[PDB]
């Protein structure tokens, strides 16, 4: 058991202790340390590589499942509306919660002993991992469920299995929009955003749509815009008393929260409304993931970016160099050569001394060390591995909603109108969201507007 | 596959009609670089006490989190032109694509 022993022996690698590490006193002790599932166990003959549970897609797959079994039960099968299943022992403020799960070891019961909250039941198994994430996948569950009420009141012949499909597509083509039009722009900023996400032309059927086991790494540079805190407003934007700023340490699987400390509202006000935290070379991660990740489900705090190192390692990936070489981009072989990529000596004399060689840098340390592209987040060699990724998903997607025969020229058009404010508006308490775009909107009352202002999605053209 | 189709399937099955299984569930991730173990098949790199990774000893993920990513707290800088949501949007999308098991 990798969460209760140091030994390494199959199927754990736990992370080694350095000496005067600031928390870990004992060398003997650990960080916890599972190793990735092979896609070919026990194999002498495979190079050992990782699984990817989920479809590739932009399918929001994590609403509705990627396997049979899970989809159907996510699934109200009691009518023939084409619901997703709700919670059946609570709501919030009448509106719809997921609904629990049933978990062997439930991680959520042990961070609130008294409460007795399980997991939520999702169509991805992280939804409960911290609450604000909880919130994005309970907003989804219910815009599901809305759009399929309003699918039935135009086309009232539609089975129960038809509105869940049309009700689908309509989930998963949202998801991409917000995805392609709002959040991508503002990741790889437009110089990189020209470069790997030209305009979309059509489907190619020899477009490789798999996720690289580098991009599993990659894309966690989202670890370093994480905030130490859990912000929770009320409805005039104030911090919901008595506990406005909960450390991130005390949210993790805290599905206790949202069922009973006030539901999904102040959570995405407390996200809409709080600055993100900026990416810096002196500033990369803070100690809430880095000391304290999972305190209250695990015999000791976890460090998230020391994870990623570990990670990489398992998956087989190589170093920096390699990552910039497959990019097209220069090698730096000297401290001096790194200091100009990085813009930063101080950092690159930091990063030899600990791997010796720029080779050796893991994939996520070299690319969130590097200066951030403008009006982007991530360095040249994450908006390479990021854009390239993305750019296979979309044109490797037969069901890609701009893709001929996917939707009607009407139903283009109408979904061209939506946006995650929007989706707010429809399906929660909240009146006052984040103008456009979301993503960059922080400041209440300055980049807020009231619900009104914005034209809800037009089902005139899924008429039948 | 079924000749003509109107949704996609739950797995991700048979969105590519010559190569079905491509973005499907439950299928190995696809490598852009051959894979760089210590043996070169199989055991991690920090595996195997004493042995080097091309000629350097393998840096303690921990060491690298204290000596490069440890930062005091008091000194985080806000991001002006990023929302919290933007972070938020960002791990809710990365599981819509990727899921690494492990054994339980
Ligand atoms: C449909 O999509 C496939 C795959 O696209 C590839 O991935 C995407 C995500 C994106 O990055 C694309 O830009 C990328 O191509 C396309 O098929 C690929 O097409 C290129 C160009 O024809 C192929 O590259 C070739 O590889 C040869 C290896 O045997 C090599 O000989 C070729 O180079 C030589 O010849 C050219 C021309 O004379 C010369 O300029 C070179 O300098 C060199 O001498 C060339 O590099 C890919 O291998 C193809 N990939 C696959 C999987 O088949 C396809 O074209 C695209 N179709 C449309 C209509 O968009
Ligand atoms: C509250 C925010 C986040 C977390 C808590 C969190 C935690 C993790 C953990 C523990 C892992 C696995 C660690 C390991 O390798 O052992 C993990 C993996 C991934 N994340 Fe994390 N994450 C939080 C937030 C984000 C954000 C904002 C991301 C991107 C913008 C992000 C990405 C990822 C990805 C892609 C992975 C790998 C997933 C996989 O299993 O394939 N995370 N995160
Ligand atoms: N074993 C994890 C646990 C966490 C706390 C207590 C007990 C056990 C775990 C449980 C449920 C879902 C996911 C995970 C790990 N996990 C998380 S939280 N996020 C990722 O992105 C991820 N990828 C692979 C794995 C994983
Ligand atoms: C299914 O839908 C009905 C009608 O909306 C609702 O009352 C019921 O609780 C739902 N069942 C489940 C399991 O979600
Ligand atoms: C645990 O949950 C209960 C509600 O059931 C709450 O009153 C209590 O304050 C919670 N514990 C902590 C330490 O917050
Ligand atoms: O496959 C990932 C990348 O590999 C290399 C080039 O062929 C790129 O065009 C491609 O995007
Ligand atoms: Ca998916
Ligand atoms: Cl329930
Ligand atoms: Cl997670
Ligand atoms: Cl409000
Ligand atoms: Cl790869």
């Amino acid at each position: 058991n990798c969460e209760t022993s140091c030994v390494q022996q199959p199927p754990c690698f736990p992370l080694k202790i350095p000496p005067n590490d600031p928390r870990i006193k004992n060398q003997a002790d650990c960080i916890p340390f599972f190793r990735s599932c092979p896609a070919c166990p026990g194999s002498n003959i495979t190079i050992r590589n990782q699984i990817n549970a989920l479809t590739s897609f932009v399918d929001a797959s994590m609403v509705y499942g990627s396997e049979e079994p899970l989809a159907r039960n996510l699934r109200n099968m009691s009518n023939q509306l084409g619901l997703l299943a709700v919670n059946q022992r609570f709501q919030d403020n009448g509106r719809a919660l997921l609904p629990f799960d049933n978990l062997h070891d439930d991680p959520c019961l042990l961070t609130n002993r008294s409460a007795r909250i399980p997991c939520f039941l999702a169509g991805d198994t992280r939804s409960s991992e911290m609450p604000e994430l909880t919130s994005m996948h309970t907003l989804l569950l219910r815009e599901h469920n809305r759009l399929a009420t309003e699918l039935k009141s135009l086309n009232p012949r539609w089975d129960g299995e038809r509105l869940y499909q049309e009700a689908r597509k309509i989930v998963g083509a949202m998801v991409q929009i917000i995805t392609y039009r709002d959040y991508l722009p503002l990741v790889l900023g437009p110089t990189a955003m020209r470069k790997y996400l030209p305009t979309y032309r059509s489907y190619n059927d020899s477009v490789d749509p798999r996720i690289a086991n580098v991009f599993t790494n990659a894309f966690r540079y989202g670890h370093t815009l994480i905030q130490p805190f859990m912000f929770r407003l009320d409805n005039r934007y104030q911090p919901m008393e008595p506990n406005p700023r909960v450390p991130l340490s005390r949210v993790f699987f805290a599905s206790w929260r949202v069922v009973l400390e006030g539901g999904i509202d102040p959570i995405l006000r407390g996200l809409m409304a709080t600055p993100a935290k900026l990416n810096r070379q002196n500033q990369i991660a803070v100690d809430e993931i880095r000391e304290r990740l999972f305190e209250q489900v695990m015999r000791i705090g976890l460090d998230l970016p020391a994870l990623n190192m570990q990670r990489s390692r398992d998956h087989g990936l190589p170093g920096y160099n390699a990552w910039r070489r497959f990019c097209g981009l220069p090698q730096p072989e000297t401290v001096g050569q790194l200091g100009t990529v990085l813009r930063n000596l101080k950092l690159a004399r930091k990063l030899m001394e600990q791997y010796g060689t720029p080779n050796n840098i893991d994939i996520w340390m070299g690319g969130v060390s590097e200066p951030l592209k403008r009006k982007g987040r991530v360095g040249p060699l994450l908006a390479c591995i990021i854009g390239t990724q993305f750019r296979k998903l979309r044109d490797g997607d037969r069901f890609w909603w701009e893709n001929e025969g996917v939707f009607s020229m009407q139903q283009r058009q109408a979904l061209a109108q939506i946006s995650l404010p929007r989706i707010i508006c429809d399906n929660t308490g909240i009146t006052t969201v984040s103008k456009n775009n979301i993503f960059m909107s922080n400041s209440y009352p300055r980049d807020f507007v009231n619900c009104s202002t914005l034209p809800a999605l037009n089902l005139a053209s899924w008429r039948e | 596959c079924p000749e003509q189709d109107k949704y996609r399937t739950i797995t991700g099955m048979c969105n590519n009609r010559r190569s079905p299984t491509l973005g499907a569930s439950n299928r190995a991730f696809v490598r852009w670089l051959p894979a760089e173990y210590e043996d070169g098949f199989s055991l991690p790199y920090g595996w195997t006490p004493g042995v080097k990774r091309n000629g350097f000893p393998v840096a303690l993920a921990r060491a690298v989190s204290n000596e490069i990513v440890r930062f005091p707290t008091d000194q985080l800088t806000p991001d002006q032109e990023r929302s919290l949501m933007f972070m938020q949007w960002g791990q809710l999308l990365d599981h819509d694509l990727d899921f690494t098991p492990e054994p339980a």
